[PDB]
């Protein structure tokens, strides 16, 4: 129960029972990276972040 | 500051290591092979 998510509905009429179970889950993720630099032609430049 | 890692270990520096090499060419122009980091 500590981990459950969603809904479920308790019902009891004499001998029977039933449990409905459902959930909806979604997740969205975005990123963007724009680096820029200058150097001369023949010599290499390098760049890093993180 | 400077802090040691375990590679028995060695000295490691964390800061703003800005070094360059200036070459004056024309009357007014310069050349700068600079490298640095802000850690």
């Amino acid at each position: 129960l500590g981990s459950f998510n969603g809904i479920a509905a308790g019902f009891y009429q004499g001998n029977w029972a039933m449990l409905l179970t459902a959930l909806s889950s979604s997740t969205k993720n975005d990123i963007l990276a724009t680096p820029s630099i200058v150097t001369l032609d023949n010599m290499q430049a390098t760049f890093n972040v993180g | 500051q400077e802090v040691p890692v375990l590679t028995t270990v060695e000295r490691k520096t964390v800061g703003i290591k800005l070094k360059v090499k200036p070459q004056i060419n024309e009357g007014d122009a310069v050349l700068l092979e600079i490298e640095q980091e802000v850690s």
